[PDB]
């Protein structure tokens, strides 16, 4: 399965589908705007398990793929 | 406030999402791109109080049915909605009150039915009167039609299934 789960401001969440050469702005912008949230205005974080909900910073251009099967969160900036 | 705890269900292609989005955001999604997993929240102010809804929108098809028993429990109140223009999908909702009812063991849950896109008149395969009858069977369960692009009946979904909780 090809998805990432996201958690959102004001305690939201969603599942998007990733497909190859989608950037993390790509799988998230209906997410987002939906929601009236701005990627601009917002950080997104990937949730390290391994550290206890330790979060790490990255970015909205990453390559998606790339984090199928992640936990990430979107914080407001 | 106190906050509510509201589950959107039903077959695909409905407009379950679209009824979501237009009653917290506004705006009418054109575009079908089949959901997931998404919750909303909005603060709302239902019979002169101040509420906090946390609506969970979900999947029109599951893979494992048995996820469905995971966000049934958890919730409030129900909306089960099927589209006047998909005869299938008015069946399928069936099955989906049985399996809240057996997730809950309670033959009394929160729950409303609604006849989605009834802006299509035209396309229409379902009647209202049908549809009353089902909820009538249903123990007089709620019902309406709607319509996330016409914006009919779309807060109303949500502000009688408060009023259905606050009992
Ligand atoms: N004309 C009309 N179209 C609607 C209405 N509600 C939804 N639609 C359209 O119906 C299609 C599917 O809408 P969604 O809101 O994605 O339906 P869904 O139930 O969430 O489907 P899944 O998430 O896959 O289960 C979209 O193309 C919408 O624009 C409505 O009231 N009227
Ligand atoms: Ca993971
Ligand atoms: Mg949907």
């Amino acid at each position: 399965s090809n998805t990432i789960r996201v958690f959102l401001p004001n305690k939201q969440r969603t599942v998007v589908n990733v497909r190859n050469g989608m950037s993390l702005h790509d799988c998230l912008m209906k997410a987002l705007k939906v929601r009236g949230l701005q990627p601009e205005c917002c950080a997104v974080f990937r949730l390290l398990h391994e550290h206890k909900g330790k979060k790490a910073r990255l970015d909205w251009n990453t390559d998606a793929a790339s984090l199928i099967g992640e936990e990430l969160q979107v914080d407001f900036l | 406030m106190r906050e509510y705890k509201l589950v959107v269900l039903g077959s695909g292609g409905v407009g379950k999402s679209a009824l979501t989005v237009q009653f917290v955001q506004g705006i009418f999604v054109e575009k079908y791109d089949p959901t997931i997993e998404d919750s909303y929240r909005k603060q709302v102010e239902v019979d002169c109080q101040q509420c906090m809804l946390e609506i969970l929108d979900t999947a029109g098809t599951e893979q494992f049915t048995a996820m469905r028993d995971l966000y049934m429990k958890n919730g409030q109140g129900f909306a089960l909605v099927y589209s006047i223009t998909a005869q299938s999908t008015f069946n399928d909702l069936q099955d989906l009150r049985e399996q809240i009812l057996r997730v809950k063991d309670t033959e009394d849950v929160p729950m409303i039915l609604v006849g989605n896109k009834c802006d299509l008149e035209d396309e229409r395969v379902v009647g209202k009167e049908q549809g009353q009858n089902l909820a009538r069977q249903w123990c007089n369960c709620a019902f309406l039609e709607s319509s996330a692009k016409s914006k009919i009946n779309v807060n109303e979904i949500f502000y009688d299934l408060v009023r259905q909780i606050n009992r």
